[PDB]
């Protein structure tokens, strides 16, 4: 059964999904990002700082990540200096960004599904229905409603939010004051304790961080009343119960670009500097190893993609043509999306799927340096019970107590008398590499100004790793593979497929852009 | 065409001739603009002198 | 009042924004006032046909479509046909057409909508457009002459993206009761939000009187007023940006950062060229090209010498402190 | 860190603004923040003899006290017995002797603590003082030179009543490792509050600089500063009412209520006298007798007039519109 299903909503954007499904099972998928807008087109030629305000109308809800990876591309290619506070005000900002978008996606986005009628079997139904109802549900109302709390705090930094453009080459535009930070401090202690602690865990963010296998993740849904019934243990039970945990696999194979640099190792950023700086540990797991990131080693085909191009471009050298989707379709292109892949050594352009998730398993790399992010957890989840909606919802979730926690720290690292900017000197010509995690995945900028002017700018978002077409090898695209085996009770009403696209968090105007 | 009648007037005896006479001191036009370009671009510099001179007279 | 919120060439930042509503918040406004949100691409729970069959019904007229929002441009790519924003199985412009002609009242939220935005910057690889508007010219997508079926133009919510207040407080003004308390300006934003400048309630307007600049961002933004070295477009933008602060905290020109004018049809201004960002262009290095909206050059450069003589010394100190 | 928060010649507006704190709320600053609200008036469990113990326990050193809160004037009549303010048994100005030299820091809120205020206010029949000063006159009831436990003189959140913020990030700051970021002005004021002016952010700033007066209270304030008609003291009070917004909403002088000075030891302004109120006091009916602060009569009138000249037209309308 050919099943074409538009829109399929709650990804920030325009996507379509086609599905071949045999015996009840997706046995092939197409993700069909719909709706283009070139910002890469309209940048070229322009300020070489119009990234700080174009990037972040890529998206509403990533605009702060891509406005920090876009100031961070502009910071190498001027070989900046960026005082420690601006690089705890960016990632601290940026972390905020993503604490919103954890419950906001959540709540708004994904759990609503999960009053889907295909579980109304399940004796947990009601208890969902009670609680992720749109609009109405328990767990619904207060999630959505704090998850502005986070980018209040981004607004005391950076004016507002969204669309500030105050992280700039050389730091950011603000002067927090004291009142700025223990504000910031309040409105993150409020926000953990309401909806972090109070509903999302039922317990302390520290006794959450403790979880280090799946079995401490079960024992902790076990422990006690108030974290079985969290959002976070109800959540966990549901997807036992009603299957989230038996696909949406995907490709296994994982990118982190990383974000959140340790201030003193980045205060003058480079390209080549930037992996040991990091926080927030880059990484790419693929066939079950460990390797560094290396932005050299990032493609963009589009092959399937509704673009001109014949070969795979490094997006210094990449080109953003469209081509019409009438003729595209006659050529077998059906997406917006590029088709980002990652020359891994012995397997080639491979697709990696972006998000929290690889973001997990970058952590659960050995040799973290005492900045980083060591977290065996998710690497113990792969192993036991292997990706799926529930292990990559749960990665996702899992960054909440574990951004707030940095998030806190560095509001107290701030020096409030020291410096928020540098000056830089705005060079004529440049190459510069930005890149962050925004709440969906690696996000990077490869910009290239020359003669005072945007020579080049390609953005690759991480639902464009994610939701990305076939590449020329026809290799799916990791959220396409993980379609490729997910149920279908009901083609009337997919929704195991909006399950496996949406657990990505997929974010279609940044898959686009 | 209009154009072709500024052309026109340009032919003109006493036209030609004050055109001529504007392009004689032409050089002290570009001084006088320059000089303005000049006293706009330290204008910030002559009302700090104003505060310093006004200052003194408030002491 | 069913309210059918569409994005079409959208970042999403304005429905972000919107959910980042305070008093009333996002869920109250939608449940708690009367406005049954029939469908929101990032919010909406039916996918596939059901979906359709919503979208289908409101521009049928199967069911009433009292708000038709509409966030994100108009794009009409590749050659008029919208093809490069397919949504639900048509051109999204396609629904637009049907749905604003299906409205009670139509509002374009953000700029993107209400003018064309960024997307409709050049080279318009989307041939993005507004639902009323082209930039400043008058017509956009639906032309000049559209109304909706309550006799209004598009209501534009301008901003990149829109102040989550500027859309909320005119749907609780619609389910109040207070309609007709809303008046449109003349690119048709509410003047409740939109008489106002984002100067209006600065933190550094006494810097603008006194004509002292903020010379640098970061510490630098301790004083001084971003209109002379950073290009803020305060003093000619029309928002309430500096009276309803965003995130209820602040704004940009409070935190330092340049206003950019997105409440206004040209943004982004001068199209990002190179050298106008973050930057005030000025005449022979001393006299901005841009002046405050209804000042002339003359008068304006008069009263800047004769602030700047008369400034007294804290407008020439850090006045954000720690 | 244990709090005791004391009230004498108070009004309780203080500990009424205190607990419309957001960001942190009362309630999250009182448990979360790890201040032990050892005791409060309005708050308080105990009564009696129980709270007597707690207050003699801190004041004879029994119990750490770390933050002293005191609201309200020091009473010292009649005859400087205090007996015009009797607490727990004793005048409350002995309670004030042995506390704030028993508290690590000790923090006056509102002007009645930190310099009088109304009750101080001839013919002041309370014989009210604040805590450190007498309106601008440093020493109040404890002496110019007292510093508590910390080495800090009585930090003066004035205001009347102070905002929560005032305090509540105060005390926030104190309780997150941040007290060294604290600097206080020469009135013992926080800087990071009252560096600023309630005119900073004010949203009649632009009629300020263009010297276009609000004429009526009412919807005559659609329009307008109110310094020219009003005697809004915005201009020569430090505060930031403008840049922290009352309730989250607004000022008294965005609100169209000119500012009354109060963050200012001398509140009341003038001691109310007539003609003082509501009204801007000139000199030849032209020249205001106060100008803002660091002005001169001169420079500030020439620059007036040649803002008036230069107005813009929108300066001379509502904007403040429906
Ligand atoms: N998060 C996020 Fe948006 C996506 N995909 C970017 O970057
Ligand atoms: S917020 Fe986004 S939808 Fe358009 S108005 Fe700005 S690019
Ligand atoms: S007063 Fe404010 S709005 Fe801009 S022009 Fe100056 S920073
Ligand atoms: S850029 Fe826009 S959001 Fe307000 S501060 Fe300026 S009108
Ligand atoms: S609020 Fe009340 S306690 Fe004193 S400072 Fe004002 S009269
Ligand atoms: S600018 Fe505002 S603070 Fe008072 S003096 Fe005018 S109403
Ligand atoms: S009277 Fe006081 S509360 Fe603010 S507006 Fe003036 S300093
Ligand atoms: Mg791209
Ligand atoms: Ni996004």
């Amino acid at each position: 059964l050919d099943l074409f299903v538009s829109p399929l909503g709650r990804v920030e954007g325009d996507l379509d999904v086609r599905v071949t499904i045999n015996d009840g099972v997706v046995t092939s998928a197409w993700t069909e990002a719909a709706m283009f807008r070139g910002f890469e087109i309209i940048l070229r030629g322009k300020d070489p700082q119009a990234g700080l305000i174009v990037c972040p109308r890529i998206c509403g809800i990533c605009g702060g990540s891509h406005l920090y990876k876009s100031a961070y591309a502009l910071d190498t290619a001027w070989r900046t200096h960026m005082p420690p506070n601006a690089t705890l005000i960016r990632n601290i900002c940026q972390a905020c960004e993503t604490l919103q978008s954890i419950p906001r996606y959540f709540y708004a986005l994904f759990a609503i599904d999960l009053t889907n009628k295909n579980y109304a079997k399940s004796k947990l139904y009601d208890e969902a229905v009670r609680r992720f109802a749109p609009y109405v549900g328990t767990s619904y109302q207060p999630g959505v409603v704090l998850s502005a709390k986070p980018v209040e705090v981004y607004a005391i930094f950076g004016g507002q939010w969204p669309x500030s453009s105050f992280m700039v080459p050389g730091g950011v535009m603000s002067a927090p004051t004291l009142s700025d930070v223990t504000r910031a401090i309040a409105i993150l202690e409020h926000w953990n304790d309401n909806w972090l602690e109070k509903q999302w865990l039922g317990c302390s963010v520290d006794r959450w961080l403790e979880n280090k296998t799946w079995n401490d993740v079960l024992a902790w849904v076990d422990e006690n009343e108030s974290q079985y019934n969290s959002d976070c243990g109800f959540f966990i039970r549901y997807c036992l119960d009603v299957g989230l945990d038996k696909y949406g696999q995907g490709v296994g194979n994982y990118l982190a670009t990383g974000t959140y640099f340790e201030p003193s190792l980045y205060e003058n950023p480079t390209i080549e500097g930037r992996n040991a700086a990091l926080i927030g540990r880059s990484g790419v797991f693929a066939d079950g190893r460990y390797f560094e990131f290396d932005q050299a080693n990032v493609t963009e085909d589009v092959t399937h993609s509704f673009y001109e191009g014949n070969r795979p471009l490094h997006p210094f050298e990449g080109e953003t043509i469209p081509v019409n989707p009438e003729d595209g379709r006659r050529q077998g292109k059906y997406s917006w999306a590029k088709s980002p892949r990652y020359a891994v050594p012995g397997l080639g352009n491979v697709p990696l799927e972006t998000g929290p998730l690889a973001r997990r398993m970058a952590a659960s790399a050995p040799d973290a340096e005492t900045h980083q992010d060591d977290d065996p957890l998710f690497a113990d989840i792969y192993n036991a019970i292997g990706p799926s909606v529930m292990v990559r919802q749960l990665a996702r979730m899992h960054e909440g107590p574990k951004y707030y926690k940095w998030v806190r720290q560095w509001l107290d690292d701030l020096e409030l008398k020291e410096s928020f900017y540098t000056k830089p000197v705005e060079y004529a010509e440049g190459k510069g590499f930005g890149s962050t995690e925004a709440a969906r995945g690696a996000l990077s900028d490869w910009i290239v100004i020359e003669d005072s002017k945007i020579k080049n700018y390609q953005v690759v978002t991480p639902t464009a790793w994610n939701i990305g077409p076939r590449d020329a090898s026809e290799v799916l695209g990791p959220i396409e593979q993980a379609l490729v085996g997910s149920p279908i009770v009901d083609a009337e009403d997919p929704v195991e497929l909006g399950h496996v696209a949406r657990s990505f968090d997929s974010c279609l105007v940044c898959t686009v852009h | 065409s209009p154009v072709d009648g500024i052309r026109r007037r340009l032919d003109d005896p006493q036209v030609a001739e004050a055109l001529n006479s504007l392009l004689d001191h032409a050089d002290l036009l570009a001084v006088l603009v320059k000089g303005l370009d000049g006293f706009v671009r330290r204008g910030d510099d002559i009302a700090n002198n104003l505060t310093s001179a006004i200052g003194e007279l408030k002491a | 009042a069913s309210v059918l919120w569409f994005q079409g060439g959208a970042c999403s930042g304005n429905t972000m924004s919107f959910l980042n509503a305070d008093e009333p918040n996002v869920v109250d406004l939608i449940v708690d006032f009367g406005l049954d949100l029939l469908w929101h691409p990032s919010l909406g729970l039916e996918l596939g046909n059901n979906a359709q069959k919503v979208f289908w019904d409101c521009a049928k007229g199967e069911r009433p479509l009292d708000i038709f929002v509409f966030e994100g441009t108009v794009i009409e790519a590749p050659n008029g046909t919208g093809q490069m924003d397919m949504f639900a199985g048509r051109p999204m412009k396609d629904w637009v057409t049907d749905l604003a002609g299906a409205a009670q009242i139509v509002v374009a939220i953000g700029d993107c909508a209400c003018f064309g935005g960024i997307p409709a910057m050049e080279p318009n690889p989307s041939g993005s457009t507004g639902l009323q508007f082209h930039k400043r010219e008058k017509g956009g997508f639906l032309g000049p002459d559209f109304r909706s079926k309550m006799g209004l133009p598009v209501i534009n919510v301008p901003g990149c993206p829109a102040h989550p207040d500027w859309i909320t407080q005119i749907l609780v003004a619609l389910a109040t009761g207070r309609a007709g308390d809303i008046t449109l300006d003349d690119l048709h934003r509410p003047e409740t939000f939109f008489k106002t400048f984002t100067q209006t309630g600065c933190t550094r307007v006494q810097f603008f009187e006194y004509k002292q600049s903020t010379l640098s961002f970061g510490e630098g933004t301790r004083t001084g007023c971003l209109f002379y070295e950073f290009g803020c477009r305060g003093p000619m933008t029309h928002s309430p940006c500096n009276r309803i602060l965003w995130n209820r905290q602040s704004s940009k020109t409070r935190a330092g950062m340049p206003c950019l004018g997105c409440t206004e049809p040209e943004f982004p201004h001068f199209d990002l060229a190179p050298g106008t960002v973050f930057k005030t262009q000025k005449v022979s290095g001393m006299i901005p090209k841009e002046v405050p909206e209804g000042t002339d050059h003359l008068t304006y450069m008069g009263l800047a010498a004769a602030a700047r003589i008369a400034a007294p010394q804290w407008s020439k100190e850090d006045m954000f402190v720690v």
